């Protein structure tokens, strides 16, 4: 955290035919850190104050919009904003 | 004051005309008066007792908006006195 | 993005064939319904009908998961003001299909009140369509 | 909490059935409403006695229905006590009534004296409470006057709001004041298409002084004993334009009467020490 950046960005990825919902999108502006949300053709962006150094921990409810399926595992990548070098990725398999 | 077919009440004073006008430091003005208000002549004849003294005691009424309005008479004393004084209560005689 | 092809005449008139252009890649197969969609308080049980086939027009194998519920009101009730009460109900049943290919079936309505006021008048319908290896679905939503 | 007893005062060891419930709603059949409701969700339940005559019945009210169309307000309460040796059955029916309103906030038919007088403050008493009587703890009421919040008062532990309104500079006519309580947490909910929380209006009407100056008396909600001479309270506001200014003390005068009989007559006199209003108790010596 020190002298590296202050100000974060997370993205996460859909798959298939999946969303959230607007209702719990402004359930969580109202939180710590969340200075900016976009919701973008399957591609969540969140635009973060800053970084903690303890667990910081978010969650969202997500709707289905074409139930075709498929086995696949989306990702999420962080980042920040100073220099975008310093990143992370995850990934998580669909809850089918 | 209304007793035993004897009224005992003295008349009403001579009524004031609607159209005088009368200026005292701004505007021009014209009298109006309300019938159903209070003095300390009907704060007497609640009583029953009875003065004389040159001083007023009657407000002074000015003419078109008279007491009329039938015969306001409502409870008037919220009475608890009364009659029967019996309810079912059926506790019939138990003890010798 | 959306793109369009805009023609002008001789008079100036001009046509706007509007388009998206979105890279996709074709799906699925065909599911077809037809639900009555309209529903007396004085009714005993769902009969259903729906059915579905391949791309090629021959049936699926698989099962349907039907959903099927309703919640009451916001409800302000008789206390002298506001603030609302209590939560509602749903449930969960499942259909199958596949041989010839349909469920047909019906859906027991009794569990369901009848006639109080737990109500908002109207019933919600979400369908399912497994297949053995593709466990691919079709999305289908809709009331009563 | 039942009991039972003898002819003379002896237990009465037996069984005690007791069966309370009562229809839903059955508003009209045919063309109204034919199948609707049920027969009236039921129990019932049976308990034993015999140390000396008590039963203390508590029953749970989670099985019936609370808060929904059911309703009739009240629950039709039905006892039936029988003895061991002897199979006869003492029975007792009654209905106990399913309240809507929490909470009430009522005026002060003792005080609260009709006709006003500018400048001297109107008092305002109200009381508060909940279901069964009991005292309200500290909540907030609002007083409006015509449609101005003014009051926002806390109470004083026990639902017995007193408020002070200004009444200077007032020559209005009708002034219907009204009071209300707005919390939006209670369990209240809109019964009968009435007030969206308690309200309580009073329309007053100003009493007629040539010149202006006021007279009150505190008024009492208690009883007043033989032979205690007390200091009953009176305020008073002169203005200018009264006596002549310069002399600076009045007398007020005084007057009773028990049935007909002009009785204990009296008189105070009193230096307007301050510039024109103040207040008196007066030692009046009561008797039988």
């Amino acid at each position: 955290l020190r002298n590296e950046t202050n100000m974060v960005i997370i993205d996460i990825q859909m798959l298939s035919g999946y969303q959230a919902d607007y209702p719990s999108l402004r359930q969580l502006e109202n939180s710590q850190q969340v200075s900016k949300t976009e919701e973008q053709d399957n591609h969540v962006f969140l635009y973060l104050n800053a970084v903690p150094l303890k667990t910081i921990q978010l969650s969202f409810k997500v709707l289905i919009g074409s139930r075709v399926l498929n086995v696949k595992s989306a990702s999420v990548y962080v980042y920040d904003y100073y220099e975008t070098g310093e990143n992370g990725f995850a990934s998580y398999s669909q809850p089918c | 004051y209304n007793y035993g077919g004897f009224n005992l009440e003295e008349p009403e004073p001579p009524c004031e005309d609607p159209n005088t006008v009368i200026f005292c430091k701004g505007r021009y003005y014209l009298p109006v008066s309300s019938s159903t208000e209070g003095d300390t002549y009907q704060n007497l004849r609640r009583v029953g007792l009875v003065l004389g003294t040159s001083s007023k005691i009657r407000k002074p009424v000015v003419c078109g908006m008279e007491a009329k309005f039938s015969v306001p008479r409502k409870s008037s004393g919220e009475s608890d006195f009364g009659s029967s004084l019996s309810n079912g209560h059926v506790e019939t005689l138990r003890k010798n | 993005g959306s793109y369009t092809i805009t023609a002008e005449g001789e008079s100036c008139e001009s046509a706007r064939q509007g388009f998206t252009v979105d890279e996709y890649i074709l799906p699925r197969f065909s599911v077809i319904v037809d639900p009555p969609n309209t529903i007396s308080i004085l009714d005993d049980i769902l009969t259903l009908n729906v059915s579905a086939i391949y791309t090629y027009g021959q049936p699926v194998p698989g099962s349907v998961t039907i959903k099927c519920c309703r919640e009451a009101s916001s409800y302000y009730g008789r206390k002298g003001n506001c603030f609302k009460g209590n939560r509602g109900i749903c449930t969960n049943i499942t259909g199958e299909l596949g041989p010839d290919g349909a469920f047909y079936g019906v859906v027991s309505l009794l569990p369901f009140q009848m006639g109080q006021s737990g109500f908002q008048m109207s019933l919600g319908v979400a369908l399912t369509v497994t297949e053995e290896g593709t466990g691919i679905q079709v999305t289908h939503q809709f009331f009563i | 909490n039942v009991s039972a007893i003898y002819t003379y005062g002896q237990p009465v060891p037996g069984s005690v059935t007791i069966k309370c419930c009562r229809e839903a709603s059955s508003y009209y059949g045919r063309k109204g409403n034919c199948f609707k409701g049920n027969r009236g969700i039921c129990t019932n339940i049976t308990g034993e006695l015999g140390p000396d005559g008590a039963f203390y019945g508590v029953v749970s009210l989670l099985p019936f229905q609370m808060g929904q169309s059911g309703f009739q307000m009240s629950l039709g309460v039905a006892l039936t006590v029988t003895e061991e040796g002897t199979g006869i059955q003492v029975t007792h029916q009654f209905f106990i009534m399913i309240t809507s309103q929490l909470a009430t906030l009522i005026f002060d038919y003792d005080a609260l004296k009709e006709f006003y007088k500018r400048g001297i403050p109107y008092l305002v008493k109200v009381i508060l409470t909940d279901a069964n009587d009991n005292p309200m703890a500290n909540e907030q009421v609002e007083v409006e006057l015509a449609g101005k919040t003014i009051g926002a008062v806390l109470t004083d532990k026990e639902g017995r709001a007193e408020y002070a309104i200004d009444t200077s500079s007032f020559v209005q006519e009708n002034f219907t004041v009204v009071v209300s309580y707005e919390n939006p947490h209670q369990c209240y909910y809109t019964e009968w298409e009435g007030p969206d929380f308690p309200t309580a209006q009073h329309f007053v009407m100003r009493f007629y002084s040539e010149t202006g100056s006021f007279l009150d008396i505190q008024g009492s909600s208690v009883e007043l004993n033989c032979g205690q001479v007390h200091n009953i309270s009176v305020r008073y506001i002169l203005s200018l334009d009264g006596m002549g200014e310069g002399a600076t003390t009045a007398t007020f005068y005084y007057l009773a009467m028990s049935r007909a009989k002009i009785v204990q007559h009296g008189q105070r006199d009193v230096h307007l020490n301050q510039s024109k209003s103040g207040l008196f108790n007066i030692g009046l010596n009561v008797t039988s």
